RNA sequence: AAAUAUGUAAGAAGUCCUUGUUACUUAAUUGAACGUGGACAUUUGAAUGAAGAGCUUUUAGUGGGCCAUUUUUGGUAAGCA
RNA sequence: GAAUACUGCCAGCUGGGACUGAGGACUGCGACGUAAGUCAAGGAUGCUGGCAUAAUGGUUAUAUGCCGCCCGUCUUGAAAC
């Protein structure tokens, strides 16, 4: 859906042999708290020997964007499962916030590789603080000095089923 | 043709075990059974007399008769759409006491002790067992336990 | 749709409003359904259910059973109640001075009871003497003594009286009944 | 003209229609199969117990 | 003969619950909370803003 | 023997003390509800201020709604649904959260939607669809006399007393819950929100544990 | 050496104390079984639900089946067995 | 130092629309009232117009929209070429 980012902090259940476990923390892009906690336990079952019955979640907090009106370039490292194997990819997206960047990332992977939400693993997402570290041409195109371009062929959708003049596509 | 003998399909069921073959130890002969005891049935392949059938392996029953070297046990067998009563004469090498019964009797005597001691005060004894309740509120601190951030690991061959 | 856990629309299976067309019996069940509705005594409900019963569920009660019930201690002056018929018994020789309320009395039983000094009472006179069943004692005859229940549940190793017309030697005493001829049941 | 040999289809449904009633247990179960030397003494023990109780509450 | 529904029908609402009248009087549905000036710890906010 | 004035006046007076007891009880319940929720909020704030984390208590109550119809159900989940009294689609029941009941909810996960109900949705359920089981009959509540006649042995006098016993899962929760007839809800007024129901709520469907989003669904279906 | 299935138990027909019977048993009032009298009651012994629970008689039709998911046998396979 | 978004609550107010009016003296729970009493409180009443007849309605033929395979039988399966 429209994604939100949460921090989820959890731990193992405390025993007498070891009280105070190590309080692992992860950042999850998810639609809500339930999906966020499910993905948290999914990745902790991939990492450490723990499961939901043997552990607990001590905190979940929404992390909204610090500057939601700054235009950033993000580099995203992704695992995905194809029909024959597992691959790593690095894609970079020029967008205004992290949740919108990963939303366009999920759309981009589903469009160009037919990869689903169950197949995509988000390794990391990070803002590229400096230009000329941008490595893709499709985003390096929009970083030029005095960028301007026209929008040819305007199509205006009509409300009536009949129009009384030939329309114009000037913009 | 088909074959359904008395000990058909009993190969691994009536093997002895690994490294405990041979003669049986004397605790099985020194154990004492009374009428009304609840016993588990597990056949010993080293003793061929007084053997139970393969249906009653792992079955639990009640003693109704005590003879010289054997024990009469009552099992309930599902036949069709009802249970029937089955009486078995088994030598004592093929039975042992059920531990759940003695655990329950220990609960009975400790429970009566609790009721007897708390009857002198009337403090709402609350003698029934309760299952696993949901765990209540707690405060977890980060003093020396600052959270460590984890991320998914990229893919590798590992061969 | 409902996931039904029981059979829908089933009758209760208990007989009410008896199948007989006897008008005096219908008057009696009218009186006792009034009494069972409003006197809040269990005796009236018991005799109301006993009034519905069929003939084999109303076995006769002998005067010997009545006398044996009266020989219970603290029960010498109770009123014996038989929802059904009362037959006599020549196997008993002395009879106490009781009161017996019943549907029907045979001639011998009525003669025995009124000869011993007691009395025979109908159920409506029982109702007007004891509306809540004061000092009563309900007796029932033996249901499992009929000839038909001998053959009920016949099978191997049951000892349960085969349905047979002629008896004696050579009428079912052979192969299947002694081990010299085959097997024994 | 071959036919179906054997199946257990529908059998558990047929059983669980009005099925799997546990047998009725009673106080004082049957003493058949119990050892005759035990029963022969048990008869005399209960006879003496009944005589003692009758003499106590006579 | 007919089920009149509370959460409309204030007559049967007052029939079931007498406290609803003083609830509406005191306006406990919109109750103003008392403000507290507590600030979270620096370790909490840096753990929150940690990448 | 006029018998229409003195007994009527005594009955009216007795109703007046019953009404006064119900009024002060509801005042106490409202006070303890708001102090409890404000104490939880302040405990979270103090844990954040001290640099710790406040792990709140696991919820002791769920509301369970049957979502799948009655055809083609395996026998073990079918028996669990009958034991939880969900014999109809869009039928709901409160369940006390215990390990023994969590295993049942795990068994009938693909046919129910359950979650943690709030005070508002509990109040709306009992007030709108409130039916008691009185000698195997489904009686609408509609008056406190019914509730104090049937649950007055176990201290419950009014509908808000029954609501309090439900939400604070007390000593007589089992008796109050079995007195309550299963709630017959309708289909949701705004729809289910998903194109396809019988996936898990995590998978974008409807069954499973929408742990706190059950209030929106139940308020739409009620 | 799992998972899923599977046996039993979660009391009143129970526990504890005392002492009666016997031709059984013991070196022996030693034990075995059944008992007398006395004490322990609504949290009487986990959860949930109960729609009534239990019992009996009599008789109909049926005794060619087939399909789907999962496990699986023969077969290259089959809308095959 | 604020606002707003998002989510949640109100026993907050209020506008439009549709379907239903079962029951038939009274009894109950309530509310507003000092009281008399009143009320939206255990199921619809008040006011008004037209017509009083084939007008509504029923039946029947036709037209239109959508749907509708031939019955009985054997069979796992029948509209069956
Ligand atoms: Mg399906
Ligand atoms: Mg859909």
């Amino acid at each position: 859906a429209h994604f939100k980012e949460y921090q989820v902090i959890g731990r193992r259940l405390p025993t007498e042999s070891v009280p105070e476990p190590k309080l692992f923390r992860m950042r999850i892009f998810a639609s809500n708290e339930v999906i966020a906690k499910s993905r948290y336990w999914y990745f902790l079952q991939k990492l450490h020997k723990v499961k939901k019955a043997s552990g607990e979640i001590v905190s979940i907090n929404q992390i909204n964007e610090a500057h939601p009106t700054k235009v950033k370039n993000f580099g995203v490292w992704v695992r995905y499962d194809s029909r024959s194997g597992t691959h790593n990819m690095y894609k970079e997206i020029r967008d205004v916030s992290r949740v919108a960047a990963v939303e366009t990332l999920y759309q981009d992977m589903a469009a160009r590789h037919r990869a689903r939400f169950r197949s995509i693993h988000i390794l990391k997402v990070a803002e590229i603080e400096k230009t000329a570290d941008v490595k893709r041409q499709y985003v390096k195109q929009f970083l030029t000095k005095d960028l301007k371009f026209p929008l040819p062929h305007r199509v205006q959708k009509s409300t009536k089923t009949f129009s009384y003049k030939r329309p114009s596509t000037f913009y | 043709g088909k074959s359904h003998g008395y000990r058909s399909r009993t190969r691994y069921m009536f093997q002895r075990d690994f490294r405990k073959h041979g003669a049986v130890h004397l605790s099985t002969y020194l154990k004492v059974y009374k009428v009304g005891d609840i016993v588990d049935i597990k056949a010993n392949g080293s003793i061929q007399k007084g053997m139970p059938h393969k249906f009653y392996q792992g079955k639990t029953g009640v003693v109704y008769n005590v003879t010289k070297s054997s024990v009469g046990v009552i099992i309930n067998k599902m036949v069709g759409n009802r249970y029937l009563e089955k009486r078995l004469n088994l030598r004592v090498e093929h039975i042992k006491h059920s531990k759940c019964r003695q655990e329950f009797l220990e609960r009975v005597k400790a429970n009566a002790a609790k009721r007897a001691e708390a009857k002198a005060q009337g403090v709402a004894v609350q003698l029934k067992r309760q299952p696993a309740q949901p765990r209540e509120s707690r405060i977890v601190s980060t003093e020396g336990n600052v959270p460590q951030t984890l991320a998914p690991v990229p893919y590798e061959t590992f061969i | 749709g409902i996931d039904h856990t029981s059979k829908q629309h089933k009758r209760s299976g208990h007989r009410t409003a008896p199948k007989s067309d006897n008008v005096y019996l219908k008057l009696l069940v009218k009186l006792y359904t009034f009494l069972a509705r409003r006197t809040d005594a269990p005796f009236n409900k018991v005799v109301l259910k006993a009034l519905f019963l069929s003939k084999i569920n109303r076995p006769p009660v002998s005067v010997s059973r009545i006398a044996r019930a009266l020989k219970q201690e603290g029960a010498a002056n109770k009123t014996v109640v038989v929802v059904g018929t009362v037959t006599d018994d020549a196997r008993i020789f002395e009879f106490p001075k009781t009161t017996v309320a019943a549907l029907r009395f045979t001639a011998g039983a009525r003669a025995k009871i009124v000869k011993a000094g007691g009395e025979c009472i109908t159920l409506d006179q029982l109702a007007v003497r004891a509306p809540k069943g004061q000092n009563t004692l309900i007796l029932r005859g033996p249901r499992n003594s009929r000839e038909a229940v001998r053959h009920f549940g016949m099978g191997p190793h049951k000892g349960k009286a085969p349905r047979i017309l002629s008896t004696g030697r050579k009428f079912e005493r052979a192969r299947g009944r002694r081990r010299s001829k085959g097997f024994k049941v | 003209a071959k036919s179906k040999n054997h199946t257990a289809h529908n059998q558990t449904r047929k059983a669980h229609r009005n099925g799997i009633k546990k047998p009725k247990t009673y106080k004082y179960p049957s003493l058949k199969g119990v050892d005759p030397k035990f029963r022969r003494n048990h008869k005399h023990a209960l006879h003496g117990t009944a005589k003692a109780l009758a003499a106590a509450k006579k | 003969v007919l089920k009149k529904n509370p959460l409309k029908n204030k007559q049967v609402l007052l029939r079931l619950n007498p406290y609803a009248k003083v609830f509406a009087a005191e306006k406990l549905g919109s109750k103003k909370a008392e403000k507290t000036g507590t600030k979270p710890a620096a370790v909490f906010t840096e753990t929150l803003k940690h990448d | 023997a006029e018998q229409v004035a003195a007994e009527r006046a005594a009955r009216k007076a007795a109703n007046k003390e019953k009404r006064a007891i119900i009024l002060e009880r509801n005042a106490a319940y409202q006070k303890e509800y708001e102090t409890a929720e404000r104490n939880i909020i302040q405990a979270k704030r103090d844990a954040k201020a001290a640099g710790s984390y406040y792990v709140e208590a696991q919820h002791k109550l769920v509301f369970v709604v049957r979502i799948k119809g009655i055809n083609k159900i395996p026998p073990k989940p079918r028996k669990v649904l009958q034991l939880l009294r969900l014999t109809r689609i869009n039928s709901g029941t409160f369940v006390k959260v215990t390990k023994a009941t969590l295993e049942l909810l795990k068994l009938i996960e693909p046919y129910v939607a359950y979650g943690y109900p709030s005070y508002s949705t509990i109040r709306q359920l009992v007030y709108k669809r409130g039916f008691g089981k009185i000698n195997k009959q489904r009686v609408p509540l509609s008056d406190n006399a019914i509730i104090e006649a049937n649950l007055g042995k176990y201290g419950i006098l009014s509908i808000d007393d029954l609501i309090h016993e439900i939400i604070t899962v007390g000593p007589h929760f089992k008796q109050a819950n079995n007195f309550l007839w299963p709630f017959k809800l309708s289909n949701p007024s705004g729809g289910w929100g998903v194109p396809r129901k019988f996936k898990h709520f995590i998978q974008g469907g409807s069954f499973g544990n929408r742990e706190e989003f059950i209030n929106k669904l139940v308020k739409s279906m009620n």
